[PDB]
This record gives structure tokens, C-alpha cells and sequence, in this order.
């Protein structure tokens, strides 16, 4: 009778956190959190750390308004998990060639405009090393960013994970 | 690399195989593994389907890390370059009966043998990589081959799919019946003049929507040792995994349920349900198995840092990632 | 016995069921039981196909003798007049963690519930009594019924099939494809002059040759409490049986492998392989499950004396049958 | 490329006894024997107990030439697992009302002929209460007798089972 396929995605307006059922042990051992519950409770472009693994991080950004210019010495990535996000790119004349982590690029970065990418939910884009990139959101969204722990990375484990 | 196999069985049609002590033969319904312990030959039977599905993941992942169990008796353990094939060694009751057996092998030989066992036991009617609903039966007498399914050619991903010298996107493959409502829109990329093809973005969801395989993490983005390896899950994870290092999952669509128990006897530790947007760390001291009713989109996050096992043995890294 | 049901699922199409504190549901792949233990609700999933074949037998068998296990967590113990439905109680590890539950029901309630469940979850394409090669998929959303299969009728054998008031022979039934090669010749019955219809005989190999079901002991001769229940076996016995008395087996054709284990530890107690002619006893202290590559003829020899279980319970009777 | 349907049955001249591999415990607990083995090593019509369950027994007889006269106080059946056995029936005018197990009816029982049955491999017949029946086998074959333990029931477990 019903043949309707319904693939379920969450969003900031509509998410249901999963559940950890403990039988012996401790829920804290699983660092269990929801990205959408995290962005709903964070400042615009606070890079919240949800995965930490030998210094590599997965960060959740709440996309709202316009971000700082960001840069790094190595590739990073973004998946737009909810919302609509415009990413703006600049090829730095003098890129950091060393270090690790995502860093603030400055107020007025120096380099040639490379253009922009228009990301809706489900879309991934490359944040190439030695460029500076900026985020603009007209409608609150959620950004997943893959990268290495740095200055802008915030850890609030107690605040985001089951205990 | 030289595979001891027999001639095709008179009735059955299938070849039987030798691997060290281990004898591997199959018939109309079961794979049957044979090993020596306590002076007699011990046997074990696994439904052909269960068996092939697991062996397929074993081959595909190159024996993975930690303990890969086809079931409560048979499994493998990759000591990198060398692989253990074991029977009951990590089943409490067998270990204690003294009926268990293990034997090491050089990777290239056990691979040659497993790849061979698949080529011969996978009829033209069965696809080990698919969910049940998607495919025919693994049962009966030998009936053609399915080279196309057990021998998938992939270009390794270097940076991200869709880049020129990299792995391809999937625009030429059908959207999977169970992902029929996932938007197939691509991101808009407006390059400035002089920079055409210097920026890249694709649709991850469109990508996974077109995945023809099941429970097979594949790399979609590389950040040094940090790898993103999304996969699409349907039914039951073909093996139960005994972990070796911490693993991280980010559930991107629908839901999966995870069974979690002690790496040995299986004392339930937890039962995890991950809904859309959930992030979970699986400890290195447990084993786990996944159940997923509708084909779902899961993101597996790997760390390809090579000295990882040293770290866990030293206590430089604890079983669970975070003290909070 | 008024079954506690729910409206069919808006998507799934199947209905859930209460029964004490066990919720039982199903979706496109899995049955799922839910129970309370440890001050939380615990869950377990069984592939819909496994679950149906198992319930089918439990129901067809009037809940049989002693422990009937659907799989390693779930099962029923018959107290003849009352029944226990349990989760984990019989699994040693699950018990030791205190995650287990048992509830006791009046036989007609649980029976009416299981009958309802069978009716509503068996799609028109799935035959619970049939082997895998012989039927379709348990999977998908609700799709019609199959009463012609889960709602069979047997005339209880009183003395023997072929007798004027007794259960019928099976001349109106196709021979099964895996028995194609068995003789359809009846015996010669030369009733003396003035005695026509006083001697009774038939082909028991033709009768089984035409079994339409799989793993289902049905009576073919009574002698006080001594019953002969042959059956045709193929694939894997849908449950693993916990004995409350001594069962005896006589294989008549091909072979069957039996994984026999402690009635709680799961102790690999033995792995018995029966060929044609083999006879063997199943102690009352063990649980057993059978593996039959080709459809086979088994004789199960029951004793229907009404007090038997108290005897083994009390200890008055040794678990194995003979001392030698 | 093979539709060969071969249902395997066993004979006296061709049987493959099964196997009991123990992990923990004793093979004796299983009373494991084969009926073609037991027949090949027994006298003609020696009622050998291959099964025993609180008095009720399964018996195996080697089929050879003529049988004595057997009769009992209750019903009893036989299956022909091999060869051809002809079964002759007589209706006792004065049969046993008490007791159980199979009994000898003597050299010359007094009753009215009931005719005969001509069983082949895989045929089963009823040896009715208050009648006396007799077997006659041209070639060696096997019989399976469902009944109760009588004075003709022979117990040689030690010899037939595994240990
Ligand atoms: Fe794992």
C-alpha cells in the first residue's frame, strides 16, 4: 500500500537525539552528541569539537551571518548538514606554509579573489591549503568541518555529550 | 600466492580449498570449515550467504584492523603483512575445551585464497556486497560467476572525489531504490576568471545515494591522516568487529542500532541507537555489530596514523577517547 | 484471551502487539521484542525470516515440550496449561548481567497472540514451514496474507494413517523435488477371504516423500504413550530445542548434523552426525539444533507419559537414558 | 549443470555409520548405534533393543527366513528398512488380555487366518492387538519394531553403542 521512500535528515529546527542504553559501564565513554543539538546551543561560527582523534578534529559550526576569514597550512573540508551556505575564496599572496589547525586569516587578507561556492545541505567542498575562506549564511545552518585541532577549536565535552 | 584448490565436486560443482590446516568447502546451503585440534578434525557450518558476505568484506578491506569475525567461531586478525585465521580461539567455551585452532599466514597468500574462494562460490545469481532485498540467492549448486560484483575496480581517492587526477563522481550510476528521494542537486561553483577548476565541491548525498555497495566505507576526503569514509548501510553488518583502536561514527541519515559487548565473551556493555546527526565514539576495548532497517547514510571517520597500535598498547591512548 | 493489537503502521503496514510487558513489532527486515529488566527497557532484533519460521513451529507444536528457543535470546517454556515467554533467561551471559526477563501466561492467550502475529507478519510470498529455496522473502512492507500456509489442518493420528476414522494418507500431494527419486509403490495388502479391510499398511517413504512442511514431527503410529513422529528436514531447524525429557532419533535418509549443548552454558557438549540408519538419544540436560543440507527423513520417537518432566526435575530420573 | 536427485538410503550390505565427536562429556550418554550394523551382527529375528524410553522400546530385527509366532496385549508396528518381508496374520480366538511386550504365540496358535501383507523397503504395517503375526524373508533385510519391553526384548547396549 505504501511505497513511499522517506530518507530522514535532521536540521536545526527538527532533530531527535539518539539514545545510549547502558548495560554495564558509562555513557561518557562514547562521547555521544548530536551535531544539531550542538549548533542549536552555540555562538555563530564557534568551532565546536565533536570528534577528537589523536589531534585531528571534527568541528561543528553553527552557520549564521558572516564568518571570520579563516586559513590553514593544510587542506580542510566542510559538509553543509543543514542550511544554505556561501563560501568565499581568496588565494593568499603569502600563505602560512607551516603549522596545523584552522587559524584566523586577518581582517583584510591579501590575495586574489578565486570566487565562491554555493552549498546547500548534503554538499561538501574543499578548503584548499594556503587560501583564506569565508562563510556567509542567510538562513541558520550547520557546518561539519574536518581538520586538525588549533586556536579556534573549542572543547566543551561535559556540555555536549551524554554523561 | 599459490592456491591449493581441488577439482569441481561431482554433484555440488564447487571447489574445496586448503589453507594451512584449514579446509574450506561448501555445498547447497553451508560453507564448512575444517581444522585440527586434540587429534581429531573439527568442523563448523555457516549459511552460505552469511559466509560469503563476510569474506567479501574481509577481502575488500584488506583484512581491516582488529578482529574480523564471520561469526562466534570463525574470524581473522590482521597483524599487517601477516594475518591470523582462527577457529573458536575467541569463543570462550571452545578455547576452554581445547578444541580451538589458529594459524598465521602471509597476507598475499590468504588473500589469494579468499579471493579464489569467492570467485568459485559466488553464483551469477548472488551479490555478496548487496542487501538481501537487492539480490538473488547464494544457495544451490554452482551456477556461473559474478566477477563484476566481487571484483570492483576503484580509483583510490587522493584528496577528494571529483578533482581531475582523483577518483570519479558517480553521475553515471543509478540512484538506489531506497534513496530515491534524496535531492540530486549539485553545489554551484562559480570560479573567478583565471581560476576555473581551482575550487571544488560536490554533493556527498547525491554521491552516497548512488552507492551500489553496502557496509563498505569509501574515502571522500583526506586531511593528512584524517580520512572521511562514508558508507551506506542496509540490514546487518556482515561481521562482528572486535576493536583495535577507537572508531568514530557520524550518522548522516536515518538510523542504525549498534550492539556493544566485551571483546571476548560478549557481556553486553551497551546498545546504541544513532539517529540523524549523532556522533559516537566506539572504544577500542569492545566489539560491535550494526543493524539498519532502511539503507542509511553513515560517516565513518578513520585515522590512518601508522603507529596507532603502539600507542594503545603503551597506554599513551586510553580505551575511550575522552576524559570528561 | 483478547489479543492486544494496534492499528497497522502508517508505513510498515504491520501491527505491533502487547503481551504482558513484551512489545513485539516488525519492520521491513527485523522482528523486535521489547521487555523490562534493570529498570530500563531492553530490545532485541531478529531477522524477520528467522523469527517467523521459529514462531511458526512453536505455534504449530502447541508450544511443544520444555524450552523452545527462537535464537540465543528469545524463547518459550511450556508448563502445559501455562507458558513462559522469556528474554535472555536461558542465555547464561545475559542472565549473569541481569538483563533478562520471564513472564508467565495462560496458554490460550499467548497462543492467540502468536497466531495473530503469524497471520499479520507472513506476507503472501513467504512460507514459514518451507525451506529457503522453496519460498520467497520475509522482507518488505505488509503484502497480503498466506493463510493457506500458516493455517494448515491435520487430522490427529489416533492409531495409524490409512485407517477409516484416522488421519489420511497423502495420495493427493505432489512429491517434493528433493525426493523425486523415491519409490511411490505401496505395499501389497491381501486381506483374507471374509476379511477385506482388516489389515493396514502404507509406504512411509511415500508419505514423507510428500511432506509439504519442514522440521515438523507429525504422528504416524501410536502404541499407548509411544509415538512415532517422522518429519522431513532441510536447512536449519528453526529453533534450538531445550529438552525436558529424553528424545530419541532415527535417521532414515541422507544426513543431519546436530549441534548439542549444555542446557545453559551452551557448552559444546557434542557435534553428532547421523547417517542413514543411525540411532541416538538426546539427554534431557542438553539443547539441540540440526543441520540438513539435503531434505531428509527423520524419525522422532516421543514418549507422551503425563508425569515425565517432574521425574527429571526432581532428579528421580537420570538425564541420559541408559547406563552401560 | 547437474539436477541429480539422489536420496540416500542404507542397506545391510552397504551402510556408513555416523559419528559422535564429543567436546565435553561421554559418547555413552547418546546410546549411539546403527540399525544396519545391529542387524548384520545378530541372529535372525533377535529382537534387539536400539531404543528404550521407560519400558517402551524400539527393536531391530534381522529379517531371515521364517519367524516364530508373535502376539501381544496391545498394538505394535513394524517398518521395513531393507528388503522384502511377508507378514502373515492370524486372529486368536482366545488372546492375552493382560501383560505387555511381545510374546510367543507357540508352534500352533488357534485362530482364523487374516491373510497377509507384502512389505517392501519403506513400508509400515499394523500388528493389531489380540492377533498373532509371523514374518518370512526371502533375502536378508531389516525390521523396525515399535513396542514395549517384553521377555523377548534383548538388551546388548555394551555391544551396539559407542563409548
Ligand atoms: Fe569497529
Amino acid at each position: 500500500s505504501n511505497v513511499a521512500v522517506n530518507t530522514v535528515f535532521a536540521s536545526l529546527d527538527n532533530f531527535r537525539k539518539g539514545t545510549v542504553e547502558i548495560i554495564s559501564g558509562e555513557a561518557r565513554h562514547y562521547a555521544f552528541s548530536n551535531i544539531f543539538e550542538v549548533a542549536q546551543n552555540s555562538k555563530p561560527y564557534e568551532k565546536v569539537v565533536v570528534g577528537l582523534n589523536l589531534g585531528y578534529v571534527v568541528e561543528t559550526l553553527r552557520a549564521e551571518g558572516q564568518s571570520p576569514w579563516f586559513t590553514a597550512a593544510h587542506d580542510e573540508f566542510a559538509i553543509v548538514m543543514d542550511g544554505e551556505v556561501r563560501v568565499e575564496f581568496l588565494k593568499l599572496d603569502a600563505p602560512s606554509k607551516h603549522g596545523e589547525g584552522t587559524h584566523l586569516a586577518g581582517e583584510l587578507p591579501v590575495g586574489k579573489p578565486m570566487g565562491y561556492v554555493l552549498l546547500k545541505r548534503g554538499h561538501q567542498c574543499l578548503l584548499p591549503a594556503g587560501s583564506a575562506y569565508r562563510f556567509e549564511a542567510s538562513r541558520p545552518g550547520v557546518i561539519l568541518q574536518q581538520t586538525i585541532k588549533g586556536p579556534l577549536s573549542v572543547e566543551k565535552w561535559a556540555e555536549i555529550c551524554l554523561k | 600466492d599459490d592456491v591449493q584448490a581441488s577439482p569441481p565436486h561431482a554433484v555440488t560443482g564447487y571447489r574445496s580449498f586448503q589453507l594451512g590446516a584449514f579446509e574450506l568447502s561448501r555445498d547447497e546451503y553451508f560453507a564448512r570449515i575444517t581444522w585440527p585440534a586434540k587429534g581429531e578434525t573439527r568442523s563448523h557450518l555457516i549459511p552460505a550467504d552469511i559466509f560469503l558476505r563476510a569474506m567479501m568484506r574481509d577481502v575488500a578491506w584488506g583484512f581491516f584492523y582488529g578482529w574480523v569475525n564471520f561469526d562466534h567461531v570463525i574470524g581473522t586478525r590482521n597483524y599487517y603483512g601477516k594475518v591470523d585465521l582462527y577457529a573458536g580461539t575467541f569463543n570462550g567455551t571452545l578455547k576452554a575445551a581445547g578444541v580451538n585452532y589458529t594459524e598465521n599466514f602471509e597476507t598475499p597468500l590468504i588473500m589469494a585464497t579468499f579471493k579464489a574462494i569467492l570467485r568459485d562460490w559466488t553464483n551469477a545469481t548472488f551479490d555478496p556486497f548487496a542487501a538481501p532485498e537487492e539480490t538473488g540467492s547464494a544457495f544451490g549448486r554452482k551456477n556461473g560467476e559474478n566477477l563484476e560484483c566481487i571484483e570492483r575496480f576503484r580509483i583510490a581517492t587522493k584528496r577528494m572525489p571529483g578533482l581531475q587526477d582523483d577518483s570519479p563522481l558517480r553521475n553515471d550510476l543509478p540512484v538506489n531504490r531506497q534513496f530515491a528521494d534524496v535531492s540530486q542537486d549539485e553545489p554551484e561553483v562559480h570560479a573567478a576568471e583565471g581560476f576555473e577548476g581551482e575550487l571544488h565541491a560536490f554533493s556527498l548525498f547525491k554521491y552516497l545515494s548512488r552507492s551500489d555497495v553496502t557496509w563498505n566505507p569509501s574515502v571522500t576526503s583526506v586531511c593528512k591522516a584524517s580520512l572521511f569514509c562514508p558508507t551506506t548501510e542496509e540490514f546487518i553488518l556482515p561481521v562482528f568487529h572486535g576493536n583495535d583502536r577507537v572508531e568514530w561514527f557520524i550518522q548522516m541519515s536515518d538510523e542504525i542500532v549498534w550492539d556493544v559487548g566485551d571483546k571476548d565473551d560478549g557481556n553486553p556493555r551497551a546498545r546504541i541507537t544513532m539517529r540523524a546527526g549523532d556522533v559516537c565514539a566506539m572504544p577500542a576495548d569492545i566489539r560491535h555489530q550494526g543493524y539498519s532497517t532502511k539503507r542509511s547514510m553513515l560517516m565513518v571517520w578513520e585515522n590512518a596514523t601508522p603507529n596507532l597500535p603502539h600507542l594503545y598498547e603503551s597506554g599513551e591512548l586510553k580505551p575511550y577517547p575522552i576524559e570528561f
